[PDB]
């Protein structure tokens, strides 16, 4: 379904990366965050929710979901609560030497991931959601 | 007491 | 034209917000960044470029663009180098007391802005997907 | 000397 995302965490260099995958397309949004906390997770989700039509997020249900802040953001945004780390890490390691900071390498990897082509993930997600709009 | 904190 | 974004800056509470507007749709991506520097601008652009098919960004051509870093991101990403600042600020001021941190109020405001339905009107979020989908197929 | 720095 077009509204369903899966949110996982992954770790590299002592840092936390959140990875949101649009399940129908394989499109990702990922960022380094300072700590795997409810607050930073809720911020990342609120951002995602403003950019795509996110109806359900499947998470790992761990410590950063037991408190208030993710649930407050999902409530506000109208999101219901309920491979990829490996591929992203692979891409990250291919570009890693190009950037000083891990966060830059992560976004290069997201760019690669989403634009690599006979559609890319970025094309898939817009075609899936546009088809949904009717 | 706010969305992100408290 | 589906690839064309406009990047501006706007300021509130002593902090810097970058606003990228997809010109054809009015969809926005915006975030508080810690300083209006080439590096933070280039990071914000590289993020945007990974999420949408960004062909051309129009910027204000100020200080954070005269250096190396934005140009390096744009080259890499294959990007060629408001009422909206005012609207976004208006929305931010309506949600501002709901959040302790400005950055949260910004992302609520982006959500509001992008999902608001101005009628069977479309939201900015639906407009951008429909414009890019049409361009792809 | 990197994309984001130096
Ligand atoms: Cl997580
Ligand atoms: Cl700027």
């Amino acid at each position: 379904s077009p509204g369903i995302w899966q949110l996982d965490c992954t770790h590299l260099e002592g840092k936390v990366i959140l990875v949101a995958v649009h399940v129908a397309s394989g499109y990702i949004e990922a960022e380094v965050i300072p700590a795997e906390t409810g607050q930073e997770t809720a911020y990342f989700l609120l951002k995602l929710a403003g950019r795509w039509p996110v109806k359900t997020v499947h998470t790992d249900n761990g410590s950063n979901f037991t408190g208030a802040t993710v649930r407050a953001a999902c409530d506000w945004a109208g999101i219901k609560q309920e491979s990829m780390n490996k591929e992203l890490k692979k891409i990250i390691g291919q570009v890693r030497d190009q950037a000083e900071h891990l966060k830059t390498a992560v976004q290069m990897a997201v760019f690669i991931h989403n634009h690599k082509r006979g559609y890319s993930a970025g094309e898939r997600i817009v075609d899936i959601i546009a088809t949904d709009i009717q | 007491p706010k969305l992100d904190n408290x």
